[PDB]
């Protein structure tokens, strides 16, 4: 990872914030209008990495099909279901607020930041790629999360689930609209530290958590990484008059943000030979019959990745290279 | 909704003098926002409008200093310094704070002459016409100052009027003088129960009504 | 800057018509548009206006169900796609350019196309009947003679104005048409020196493209 | 580089609003054939977002409308939406502290085991940990009239650096022989330049 440790913020304009919950003695905030406020948020910290033969599974919450041939009234709530999907690059990270369908979930498009509000936000399914039969999908994973709620809030609109009136007294005034039950925090990642830091280190893999000891079956890797500790956020700004008079005002300055994204992957690999045997090679014709008939079309180009072509840097003179050099740190 | 009143619709002025075109609002005008947004276009006789000033009174790019718009509230006016040639035009005063936007009505800023009498001309219908059934009987009234004029058509003898189309053009480019036709067009039958037809021009210059009329022969 | 409109023609009452709009030399995608209408009677009316991005339009009440304007902020286009449209809507479109998407609709239209007219009435395509207008006798018959042309009953407009092949144009009044009875009439005057008519030819050229067709008429004293 | 980016003059603070920051370059430096650029290196940063702020100005890229709702105020300019935080550096303790403290140089990251060519050698240190400004202030009366006002005082922020630098250093041969020599004449012709 190449660029300095860095907080950043995501944000949106129309946040649906109603009132603060925690300990607010400001005021209170009438519910007939726009009450939505313009709100920043620092997401919650992630560093994981995932290394493999086949794409990382994630997990998800999305609007769940009907559960019976029942028609349903709109505004209802409608059913969740767990989804497990391949990773591809580009995919939203959990920052908080949870992992699920935020476009399909939040007809709002003001309950989450600008991030995902429109996104879907995927988290690893250790549990399903660590039950694996092979182990194809993760033989090796460094994960490392945190987060802590900063501020307590309300959402506005008419609230769904009728709140029970066994839990409350509604006072002297017997007309009293509940207020706002809908509570949710904004989350935040805390202190990003160089000691609590998940990668610019070597990782030597010996036993794999699966069967597959970490073998590279069709000549592919697939590393999945996800590294917020350095989320900074660069303002270009340029002025709209051909040169600035020596005056500011706003209107005189376009703003842009930008952020950067710095990886340098290293990998040292082991040749191998297999015994074309037979209960082997049926054992490997029932584990994919696509490796003998590689042997003597691809279902993953229909997924995003970011391709790193090394069929042209591998080198056996490893003192050349760090890593090469670590490894030689093994003998 | 808002309604937009100018004053006044034909502002003739000559060059070199000073022009004041009033607007005015049935509403407050002024949004729930800092600024009051009244503007006031210019379009020129066949040429799509064109912005003048935006927001009461900011010269839009390329807007000579002499326009100078003023006003808040509900009255607005638009001063020229020095009314020139190439600002010749309907002037349009529009209201976008509130919805619908809305403008009217359309201010002729015309050119000041001197007066001119009307050269009057009838032609009775052609004998292309008289085979189709239908007799068409024109009169032109060409060049004239002010642009108020009327036209009368009486045949023999008395007047008719249920069967006049009147058509009158804008200032002429050169030397800004008015023009107006009058066709009346009648069956075959009612052309041939009459014998003298008159087109009859009063007009504001001295003195009574232009009279010119045809017999049959 | 270019704002060109287009689309698409003079249609029946009741029945849909599509307007497009070409814009150039500005991010088309960073402004709102606006449709605005000119009426026959020479008053100009807001008809329409969208966002940035094709997401918030809206109208006056005057045309909440009929009309409906869009945009393809990819080939840089401002569409108006009218319907079911009535004899009142008659209009010359104008294609405007509002405020960008960093300042509020202020609603000015600083940049405007350069129209498409489009009319809607019950009365069909009709080629026009021209007549000569020559002076049957004379009294103070010189300085100067005046002869006429007459476009009686063509539909829709426009005609071409054009005497002796472009050719004199000096001294000559084409008055714009008048409606009636869902027909146009026109008519134009033209002046010349006594002694230079009937003794070289004057005609008019009335050229009528809804039709198809192109008739040029001499005038004879008759 | 903030000066170059930055027309504003007005986005981070007087210390960097016309300067460049630079971050070390590990990862070219690591992956350096000769490994002469960097032989010992030890970074510890950390830092967090104390309060979360809005910038003025408007905004080069437009917002998509697919990613919020208008509300009823249907020609309503959306707020600013670009959003930098105040960085902050959390506590300084000397638990952390990375200083004050020998280090030896075993085994270096690259094939240059810390020879120091050309008899000189590079030491980069940077150490926020001692950020304290002091404060001075100095009466603009020759002497005070016991009463206070702003006027009558100047006020004037310094900072101080402080290091001490010490090293262990070991003699070395080199046999020239041939295929050596011709390396190191490949490695840096003025090697045997400045020798003989």
């Amino acid at each position: 990872r190449g660029q300095p440790l860095g907080v950043g913020l995501s944000g949106h304009p129309l946040y649906n914030k109603l009132d603060d919950t925690e300990n607010s003695h400001v005021a209170s905030a009438v519910d007939t209008k726009d009450t939505r406020d313009n709100v920043s948020v620092d997401y919650k910290q992630t560093q994981l990495c995932i290394i493999g033969c086949v794409p990382a599974i994630g997990e998800h919450w999305t609007k769940g099909t009907a559960s019976k041939p029942t028609t349903v009234v709109q505004g209802d709530c409608p059913p969740l279901e767990l989804i497990n999907t391949p990773i591809e690059d580009g995919d939203m990270v959990d920052t908080g607020y949870g992992a699920m369908d935020f476009k399909l979930l939040q007809d709002n498009k003001s309950e989450v930041p600008l991030d995902i509000c429109q996104s879907i936000c995927k988290y690893p399914d250790y549990l399903q790629m660590s039950a694996d039969a092979y182990g194809d999908s993760m033989f090796f994973c460094l994960r490392r999360e945190q987060v802590f709620a900063r501020h307590f809030w309300n959402r506005s609109g008419t609230m769904g689930d009728q709140l029970p009136e066994s839990l409350y007294i509604k006072g002297t005034d017997i007309r009293a609209n509940p207020g706002s039950y809908l509570y949710s925090p904004s989350p935040s990642g805390s202190v990003v530290t160089s000691d609590s830091q998940l990668f610019n280190k070597p990782y030597w893999l010996h036993k794999a958590q699966g069967l597959n000891n970490g073998i590279c079956w069709h000549n592919q890797l697939f590393l999945t990484v996800v590294d917020t500790t350095r989320s900074t956020n660069l303002s270009v700004c340029a002025s709209t008059t051909s040169s600035i008079p020596n005056v500011y005002t706003p209107t005189s300055f376009k703003e842009y943000a930008r952020h950067v994204e710095e990886f340098d992957l290293q990998f040292i690999f082991q040749l191998c030979k297999i015994t074309l045997t037979t209960e082997v090679m049926s054992y490997i014709h029932n584990m994919n019959t696509t490796i003998l008939e590689d042997w003597n079309q691809d279902p993953y180009d229909k997924l995003k990745f970011w391709p790193v072509d090394l069929k042209e840097r591998f080198s056996a003179d490893l003192d050349q290279f760090p890593l090469g050099r670590k490894f030689l740190l093994q003998l | 909704d808002v309604v937009m009143t100018q004053t006044p619709l034909s502002l003739p002025v000559s060059l070199g003098d000073q022009a004041s075109i009033s607007c005015r609002s049935s509403q407050s005008l002024v949004h729930s926002n800092g600024n009051t947004y009244l503007h006031w276009y210019l379009q020129k006789s066949g040429q799509s409008p064109k912005l003048l000033i935006y927001k009461v009174s900011n010269r839009f790019s390329g807007v000579p200093d002499r326009f100078s718009g003023s006003g808040s509230g509900t009255d607005f006016t638009l001063k020229i310094s020095r009314v020139e040639a190439e600002d010749l035009g309907v002037y349009f005063c529009s209201q976008s704070t509130h919805v619908p936007f809305t403008f009217g009505a359309g201010t002729k800023l015309e050119l000041k002459r001197a007066d001119a009498a009307p050269t009057v001309s009838i032609f009775p219908p052609s004998s292309e016409q008289l085979t189709s059934g239908g007799a068409s009987v024109v009169c032109f009234l060409n060049n004239f100052y002010p642009k108020d004029i009327n036209v009368k058509w009486k045949i023999d003898g008395s007047e008719r009027q249920n069967g006049v189309l009147n058509s009158w053009t804008d200032q002429d480019s050169k030397d800004s003088t008015y023009s107006m036709s009058s066709t009346l067009t009648l069956t075959k039958d009612e052309y041939e129960r009459h014998n003298s037809y008159t087109c009859e021009a009063t007009h504001k210059t001295s003195t009574s009504p232009i009279v010119k009329s045809f017999n049959r022969n | 800057v270019k704002l060109v409109e287009s689309g698409g023609g003079l249609v029946k009452p009741g029945g849909s018509l599509k307007l497009s709009c070409a814009a150039s030399g500005f991010p088309f995608s960073d402004y709102t548009m606006s449709w605005i209408r000119q009426t026959p009677e020479k008053r100009l009316e807001w008809v329409a206006s969208i966002s940035s991005g094709g997401t918030y339009t809206y109208y006056p009440d005057t045309v909440k169900g009929r009309f409906t304007i869009s945009r393809d902020n990819a080939k840089n286009t401002l569409y108006l796609q009218m319907s079911s449209l009535k004899s009142e809507d008659t209009a010359m479109f104008y294609c405007t350019r509002a405020s960008p998407y960093y300042d509020y609709d202020e609603g000015y239209m600083d940049y405007w196309g350069q129209g498409t007219s489009v009319t809607v009435s019950s009365a069909k395509t009709t080629a026009p009947s021209v007549y000569p207008l020559a002076p049957v006798c004379g009294g103070t018959t010189g300085s100067s003679v005046t002869l006429g042309c007459l476009v009686k009953g063509y539909f829709p407009e426009p005609v071409t104005l054009t005497w002796n092949s472009g050719s004199l144009s000096s001294g000559v009044h084409t008055f714009p048409a008048l409606l009636q009875s869902g027909l146009y009439t026109l008519s134009s005057s033209v002046t010349v020196t006594s002694n230079t008519w009937p003794s070289q030819t004057i005609t008019c050229n009335v050229a009528h493209p809804a039709s198809s067709t192109k008739v040029d008429k001499k005038i004879v004293p008759a």
